[PDB]
RNA sequence: AAAAUUUUAGGAAUAGUUAAUAAUAAUUUAUAAUUUUGAUUAGAUUGUUUUGUUAAUGCUAUUAGAUGGGUGUGGAAAAAUAAAAAAAA
């Protein structure tokens, strides 16, 4: 059950291409015409170009020049956070990059949300973080989520997120936030620099003076 | 390694309780150590108080020989076989241990029986292990006969010459053609030994059978209507690769 | 949701299959062309 | 059963109980009326559990069936995909590949929309 | 290691592999078979001009009545034979020499010959399988363990040479006449 | 079981819970005659002949057909017991 | 030092050998080959001897 | 070296080579010294990278405290030289006779 | 051939074969009963194979000694006449 | 899981002592005498053994 | 048709993808026999010719370079600064791509591998014998003991080839 | 076995070659390497019938 | 050749068993060395149950039209959590988790410890790819007390499947060097009291009662009936 | 890797050629090589006691089923019809 005297020695182990027995009869004129035109109707070259003989995957550096030539899906970014979305997909979603993400790097993500849009793509990148990149989430992550979700005025998000937040990778919860969030307490933090809780609109219920 | 076997077995021998550490720390790791370390070093594994200790130190030198490529020496084996009511430790494979069983009591029984204890020829000895056989049987002939025209055949034939006439030869080959090849038709004498063998067989080489006084047993010729070939296929029959052929019917009759 | 061979008894009634010739040679599009190319249509 | 050209399960009705199975011979098979192969098997499970083997295996029907497809010269359990005439996107019709709407994608969803309007 | 392989008559190992003793089967009716117990390769020659590597004999299925009947009689003289010719010496060089493989057939045949035990597959319905138990195992090589030197010579004479010469056999070797 | 004695599991002692599908005592008496007179056995080439070239046919021989229907019986047992007639 | 130690007039030098030539000298058994006999018959296959076919 | 003297494993200072015949003497050379000073004409780069680092750990553990790893690339980067630093008196026992006896920082 | 019972691991793929060769605890156990009772038939067999080479050997031995003994005889006859037609001729 | 020989250069330690003497031909007169007296002394040893 | 297939073999050999395709949608159009179904979709319809692109540079480089190279339109420019530094990137990585020997290729191109033309006269014979053995059989081959007994002369002497 | 040198010179005998003092050499230095000082004998008997 | 099974014993083709020896066959394909593997098929058919019923988002695609509500990205990034972990957890994933990446702790498999297997991996370094659940692992490996010398990479390592029991004691800052673990037997002492082998290169388990039970049953000796 | 044996009523020239070589992968040197003792090209035909017949060393048969572009894989291409064959419990 191998290929191995059924095609071409330099196709070993070769998985997940569309079909293997087009490059076994690529020499073949005609097929190199359809190639060739294959090639030019994908686009980013300049000269008539084909593939190499003994390869069945686009070369290296042609599919890193096409990754970084194509056009990002989302035009005109209107948010700051828009704007650090494309540049997180430029630095990070690179092609072969190697270089990961950061709790820092998710935190500055977060700090820039003011639209509901804004915040569905924050979690979307918090997710591709947790899952796609498994990066351990930090102390304050939560806290740093719970401020964007109350930015926008979001609290579903934020309960569903205590309800299972193991799952989600907040490995650390503050008890005040999860009486807050509950519904235990209508506080759910307290800024020492100004001597002030929040929400503001308990501010002026609980801490009347300053 | 034999210095430090040496040095191994006088530690043993003094009973210092630290030929373990010696072998550990010096031989173990860095030396090609064959079987006989562990057969001392099991001495002075018995002397351990609890013998909870003396099975695990056992067992931890038979992973060494597991792993640093030295195999358990019978006399080791034996000599923790001799404690196993004690230890419990085996030092036989399953595999090994049952195919002895087997064998002991098949050798057990064929000894006690005595109606196999006659010799079998086919199974006792070879009889004959040389390419050639030790005794002339006639072939080859190294002449034709009428019809062959192919004389020498050449490779893989004995047929050296035409067998009635051939073409003027010289020397030897003439000698050989007219005097001293073998000639198997020959009824008088058939080809001699080479000397000294063949004074020794003078009597013996005249004729072929001194009786004259044969009575033919087998079955009588059909006169008629006197069939040709006779190519019976057999079932049976293992002379007929010599049975099939044209062959001269030439006879008394 | 094979192929049958033609076969001509020769001599001593001896089968001989007529195989398809292979597809990579110049006599299969040497029948394909025009015999005369002034007087048929290419 | 667990051949395809071989199905011994079409003839258990021929079979009157386990002492007519096992004690059935392959003349006997014969004179019944069945076929070679499905025959040859019966008897040769019959033989496995009397030597102490159950008929217990894998039922390969479904697999041969799956590998059927691929069109193997020999049978070998192996993918040989058929390469199809044309196969290019851009030999099929296809001039360009179509480019998306990015004005028409880059507007708010109906979802952001409603959120908005509701703040 | 073919592109489409024969399907119909595969084998373990390239070609041409260890040689293998079988019984080659004519291609006549059953009335007139026959078979040859011969060594070959695991590959079949059917190409080449040599097919086998030797011709050990012949065995023929249907059994024939004894012709020797008149003769002295034994026990079960009467019985149908099944003639069959073997070699000897080179069935040894060969198994033992060479060590080339062996087939079904030719095992039980032999078995009946005497040359080999009864084969593996040559299982009654009588008796299952034996189950084997570390522990009994253990219990019985205790029991009957054998000398360490009687058990080297034992397979001393099994597997290197047995002829092995006496003290008698060395003092009539030793020249006792005048040296020269 | 457990002269030598063998182990029990290593010589199983034929379960008894089986049954006997045939035994010695299953057979039947068949006889046959391949007649000369007849000329597709007189006939040289012929198979209906336990000799290869002595002559043609076989007087009355007898052979064992089988029975394997004692299972068929409502009650079958088997009694093992020593012959003593001889 | 690049000459071989077991070099010689007759230039055959034995590689990876850090044996002075002297130092040791013996039919010392080989253990990295092994013994091998005749397998194609020459003439003779089987049954009768006839000739033999030489 | 914790157990036996070896001549010139252990020099007084760095080995003096003229610059032509640097290149063709210097690989295969390997000796020990007192203190972390390094020779010059060639670029420090520390391997800080856990991969390589991981397999030094067996010689911090068992034998001597590892302290600092560098690789020096020459200007022709054609010789390359590698710095193992060693913190710590020797783990295992020295003979007084052995050649690391010698050493301030590895006896102790 | 080896044996893929319904026990074993099912392997879900549609892409591939339906049955694993991976084998519960019990197979591999049932398995290495099996391969000890093999073990005893096939040590008898090695047993025999090195009887027989030893017993060809040996029969090698005798048989070559005799033959030499007698062609060192032959062979020292047909000098003796070789050496007496080269004085004659 | 262990240090093992290769054929290049060998890093286990050999296991028999072995003497880096030349051989009795390339011995002089005197070394021959040498080598003589020390085989007379080894079978000597082997009778005693035997 | 003989001269449509050698010209778009030589196009192929030579690297011309968009000159290849015109020849085929040509035959296909005019109706040339075998080419009736070798039609595809032009994807240089908005390129200019290279020609027209060399005479640009002749009479900015930089900015004909983005019109040089083909975009697929979800394809965007980059600063020219990087653009020439991948496009000089390409340029190697093509040219060590094709400076590769193909082995068993004797120097020679698909094209030109196994490609030995003569006129019809040298097998008129042939062709007249097959289309008499096997009128009705075009795709079988005409091999001897079609058109004569054994130990008997074939019709045609040379036969195949020489 | 170590009788397969024996074996090896006889076959050599057999063949119609003559035995070289390096072959005797050999057989007998081996079949004392493996202990078997009748069978040195026999090859230095062979040696002398030869 | 280096390792035959029952010697050279050629009574069948069976009795050489599955493979020769345990180094390669041919030497043009290295990849054909014996060791053991996992049921990789099983180990990787992740359970799709839990990705049905909730919407999902391409990573390439970040248009505003495609995008969803924050609670069903919540819902999909629980449900993508799950999923990556239906079959069991990767080696990876436990050490996304652990202080100081798990570095100095022991991993082992599902089977490595039932029966006589007592094998594990104590971690020296992890290197993660841009994916985090996949990389590469080196970490020394121990088998019934003994311990490699150097750090080996770690087989099947991105096949799930992988436990951890994480030790405050044994974790390994960064800036140090992972110690190999000592040798049961060589390194420290033997002692029956904190480690005991729980097989010898001799030692074989004693048959099961249900095993032996089940055997004779198929065998049939035992009389089983319906 | 060598030696011998090798067809045609109307018989003649053959050629990526012969040898030498510090030359793998020949920029050189030579009065080169084949052949009327039958060459090369073209026709016929699977080469080395197997058939038939006769008093015959005559005449007359014969699938020993054998080889450069399809994958450089494999120890070895012979690898895409079949051909009675047991292929790792
Ligand atoms: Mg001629």
């Amino acid at each position: 059950a191998s290929l191995r005297y059924r095609r071409p020695y330099w196709m070993m182990f070769l998985k997940g291409v569309d079909n293997w027995k087009i490059y076994t009869v690529i020499q073949q004129p005609d097929h190199q015409r359809t190639e060739m035109l294959y090639q030019a109707w994908l686009g980013g070259l300049d000269r008539p170009y084909t593939r190499p003989k003994c390869m069945a995957n686009q070369p290296l550096w042609l599919s890193k020049k096409r990754h970084m030539l194509r056009k990002e899906r989302l035009d005109g970014p209107e948010t700051p956070l828009e704007k650090y979305v494309l540049e997180w997909h430029k630095k990070f979603h690179s092609f072969q990059g190697t270089e990961r993400p950061t709790p820092d790097d998710l935190h500055t993500a977060l700090d820039l949300v003011e639209r509901p849009l804004d915040l569905s793509y924050a979690l979307q990148l918090l997710g591709q973080c947790r899952n796609l990149n498994n990066i351990r989430f930090a102390k304050e992550t939560f806290l740093v989520f719970l401020e964007a979700c109350l930015r926008v005025g979001r609290r579903d998000c934020a309960e569903y997120a205590l309800e299972h937040a193991e799952p989600l990778g907040f490995w650390f919860i503050d008890e005040d936030h999860r009486r807050y969030l509950q519904g235990e307490q209508t506080w759910y933090k307290l800024s020492p620099l100004d001597n002030l809780y929040y929400p503001v609109e308990e501010n002026a219920k609980l801490n009347e003076g300053r | 390694a034999d210095m430090h076997l040496q040095v191994v077995e006088t530690m043993v021998g003094c009973g210092t309780m630290k030929a373990n550490d010696y072998f550990v720390r010096n031989v173990l790791r860095q030396f090609s150590w064959d079987s006989r370390f562990l057969e001392a070093l099991y001495v002075e594994y018995r002397r351990q108080d609890d013998v909870d200790m003396w099975a695990e130190l056992t067992k931890r030198a038979l992973v060494w020989t597991a792993r640093y490529n030295a195999p358990a020496s019978e006399r080791l084996r034996r000599l923790i076989e001799d404690d196993y009511d004690t230890i419990r430790v085996q030092t036989r494979t399953f595999r090994e241990l049952a195919v002895f069983q087997f064998r002991d009591v098949e050798e057990r029984r064929h000894s006690r029986d005595v109606v196999n204890e006659l010799p079998n020829p086919w199974y006792d000895y070879v009889a004959h292990a040389l390419p050639f056989p030790d005794r002339d049987a006639g072939y080859p002939d190294e002449y034709g006969d009428l019809g062959q025209w192919r004389a020498p055949g050449g490779p893989g034939s004995p047929v050296r010459g035409p067998g009635y006439y051939a073409p003027p030869m010289e020397g030897e080959h003439q000698r050989g053609y007219t005097a001293e090849w073998r000639d198997l038709r020959n009824p008088m004498r058939p080809p001699e030994f080479p000397t000294p063998w063949e004074r020794k067989y003078r009597q013996y080489a005249r004729g072929q059978h001194p009786s004259y006084d044969m009575v033919y047993a087998g079955p009588m010729p059909e006169i008629f209507p006197m069939r040709r070939d006779f190519r019976k296929p057999t079932r049976w029959d293992f002379h007929d690769i010599e049975k099939q052929g044209k062959y001269r019917t030439s006879g008394p009759y | 949701a094979p192929k049958r061979v033609d076969c001509l008894r020769i001599h001593r009634n001896r089968p001989l299959l007529l195989h398809p010739m292979k597809d990579n040679n110049k006599l299969l599009e040497l029948s394909k062309l025009p015999a005369r190319p002034e007087f048929d249509s290419w | 059963d667990i051949h395809r050209l071989r199905p011994t399960s079409d003839f258990k009705a021929s079979f009157k109980d386990w002492n007519d199975l096992f004690t059935c011979d392959k003349r006997q098979l014969r004179v019944r009326g069945i076929p070679r192969m499905t025959r040859d098997a019966i008897r040769t499970a019959v033989q496995a559990f009397q030597n102490g083997n159950p008929p217990e295996r894998f039922d390969t029907k479904e697999e041969w069936l799956y590998y059927k497809q691929f069109k193997t010269v020999d049978y070998s359990y192996r993918v040989i995909p058929e390469l199809p005439e044309k196969y290019r996107p851009h030999q099929s019709g296809i001039d360009q590949a179509p480019l998306p709407d990015y004005r028409e994608i880059n507007k708010m969803p109906q979802w952001a929309e409603c959120e908005e309007r509701r703040q | 290691a073919r592109a489409v392989i024969k399907r119909r008559s595969p084998q373990l190992w390239g070609a041409p592999g260890a040689p293998i003793i079988r019984m080659r089967g004519h291609h006549v009716v059953w009335k007139f078979q026959s078979y040859d117990l011969v060594v070959e390769h695991t590959h079949k020659r059917r190409n080449s001009d040599i097919r086998l590597l030797h011709y050990l004999g012949k065995h023929c299925p249907h059994p024939q009545k004894s012709l020797w009947s008149p003769d002295t009689p034994v026990a079960q003289d009467r019985h149908l034979f099944m003639l069959t010719t073997v070699d000897i010496d080179a069935f040894k060089y060969w198994f033992g020499v060479k060590r080339c493989r062996l087939s079904m057939k030719p095992w039980a045949l032999l078995a009946k010959a005497g040359l080999l035990p009864p084969s593996l597959t040559q299982n009654s319905k009588i008796m299952p399988k034996p189950l084997f138990d570390k522990e009994s195992l253990m219990r019985y090589y205790l029991a009957n363990r054998k000398d360490e030197d009687v058990m080297a010579r034992e397979k001393y004479l099994n597997y290197e040479n047995s002829m092995v010469k006496t003290e008698e056999e060395r003092a009539a070797e030793r020249p006792v006449a005048p040296y020269l | 079981r457990r002269p030598v004695r063998y182990d029990p599991l290593l010589v199983p002692r034929t379960p008894s819970h089986w049954s006997v599908g045939v035994d010695a005592t299953d057979v039947r008496r068949r006889w046959q005659i391949w007649s000369p007179r007849d000329p597709s056995i007189f006939h040289e080439t012929s198979t209906r002949k336990f000799q290869d070239h002595l002559y043609e046919g076989e007087p009355l021989f007898m052979q064992l057909r089988q029975c394997p229907w004692r299972t068929q019986a409502k009650v079958s047992e088997r009694w093992e017991m020593d012959e003593v007639a001889i | 030092d690049e000459r071989p130690r077991d070099w010689t007039v007759d230039e055959i030098t034995a590689e990876d050998v850090k044996r002075s030539p002297y130092k040791e000298m013996e039919m010392q058994p080989l253990q990295n080959l092994a013994p091998r006999y005749e397998a194609r018959p020459k003439g003779y296959f089987g049954r009768t001897y006839y000739s033999g076919m030489k | 070296a914790a157990s036996s003297p070896v001549p010139h494993i252990i020099g007084s200072k760095h080995i003096d080579v003229p610059r032509e015949h640097r290149l063709r003497l210097l690989p295969g050379m390997l000796y020990l010294l007192d203190g972390d000073t390094l020779p010059g004409e060639f670029t420090i780069n520390r391997v800080l990278d856990p991969t390589a680092l991981q397999y030094y750990g067996r010689l911090s553990s068992q034998i001597v405290t590892v302290e600092a790893v560098r690789m020096l690339v020459p200007d022709d980067l054609r010789l390359l030289c590698n710095c193992i630093t060693f913190k710590g008196p020797l783990h295992l026992p020295v003979a007084p006779y052995a050649s690391l006896a010698s050493l301030r920082g590895a006896s102790q | 051939r080896q044996i893929r019972p319904y026990y074993n691991l099912p392997s879900k793929s549609e892409h591939g074969r339906k049955m694993t060769g991976f084998l519960t605890p019990y197979r591999h156990w049932m398995w290495k009963q099996n391969e000890l009772w093999r073990n005893v038939h096939e040590a008898q067999f090695e047993h025999l194979r090195r009887v027989y080479k030893r017993q060809w050997l040996e029969s090698f031995r005798v048989n070559a000694d005799e033959y030499i003994y007698k062609y060192n005889i032959t062979k020292a006859a047909q000098l003796a006449q070789w050496e007496c037609e080269m004085k004659e001729q | 899981w262990r240090l093992q020989n290769n054929g290049r250069a060998l890093a286990l330690g050999p296991p028999v002592t072995i003497e880096d003497e030349m051989q009795s031909r390339f011995f002089s007169n005197d070394q021959f005498l040498v080598h003589s007296v020390k085989e007379v002394l080894r079978i000597v040893l082997q009778e005693h053994k035997r | 048709p003989t001269m449509v297939k050698f010209y778009h073999d030589c196009l192929v050999r030579n690297n011309r993808p968009r000159e290849a395709s015109s020849l085929m949608r040509l035959a296909a159009e005019r109706g040339v026999h075998g080419y009736e179904d070798k039609w595809e979709a032009d994807v240089y319809k908005g390129r200019p010719l290279d020609s027209e692109v060399m005479n640009e540079s002749e009479g900015q480089a930089s900015s004909l370079a983005f019109a040089s190279l083909m975009l697929r339109g979800d394809q965007r420019p980059l600063p020219e600064n990087l653009q020439a530094l991948l496009e000089e990137e390409t340029t190697r990585n093509i040219e060590a791509e094709r400076s590769v020997p193909v082995p068993f290729s004797a120097g020679l191109h698909a094209t030109e591998i196994n490609s030995v033309f003569r006129p019809r006269v040298y097998r008129q014979l042939w062709y007249k014998w097959q289309h008499i053995a096997n009128r009705y059989r075009p795709t079988a081959a005409l091999k001897r003991r079609q058109l004569a007994p054994r130990d008997s002369p074939t019709g045609i002497p040379g036969f195949y080839r020489i | 076995i170590p009788q397969e040198a024996l074996h090896w010179l006889l076959r050599m005998i057999v063949d119609n070659f003559n035995p070289q003092h390096v072959h005797y050499i050999a057989a007998m230095k081996t079949l004392q390497s493996a202990g078997e000082l009748d069978m040195a004998r026999d090859v230095w008997k062979i040696m002398e019938r030869q | 050749r280096a390792d035959p099974l029952n010697g050279g014993s050629s009574m069948t083709l069976g009795s050489k068993g599955s493979k020769l020896s345990p180094e390669p066959h041919r030497r043009r394909m290295p990849w054909t060395a014996a060791k053991e593997y996992v049921p990789g098929v099983v180990l990787n058919a992740r359970d799709k149950m839990v990705l049905d019923g909730v919407q999902l988002l391409d990573i390439e695609s970040i248009d505003r039209a495609s995008q969803l509500d924050p609670l069903e990205v919540l819902r999909a990034v629980v449900a993508t959590r799950e999923y990556n972990i239906s079959t069991g957890k990767n080696i990876f994933q436990l050490a996304s988790q652990a202080t100081y990446n798990g570095r100095g702790q022991r991993f082992y498999r599902k089977e490595w410890q039932e029966g006589t297997y007592d094998k594990y991996v104590t971690l020296s370094a992890i290197d993660f790819d841009r994916d985090g659940n996949k990389g590469t692992a080196y970490g020394y490996i121990t088998f019934h007390g003994e311990t490699t010398t150097r750090p080996v990479q770690v087989d099947f390592a991105d096949v799930p499947g992988w436990y951890m029991d994480f030790v405050e004691e044994r974790a390994v800052p960064f800036t140090g060097i992972v110690p190999p673990p000592p040798s049961i037997g060589t390194d420290v002492p033997v002692d029956p009291h904190s480690y005991r082998l729980k097989a010898y290169p001799y030692y074989d388990a004693p048959n099961p009662p249900e095993f032996v039970e089940r055997l004779l049953k198929d065998r049939g000796v035992l009389p089983d009936t319906p």
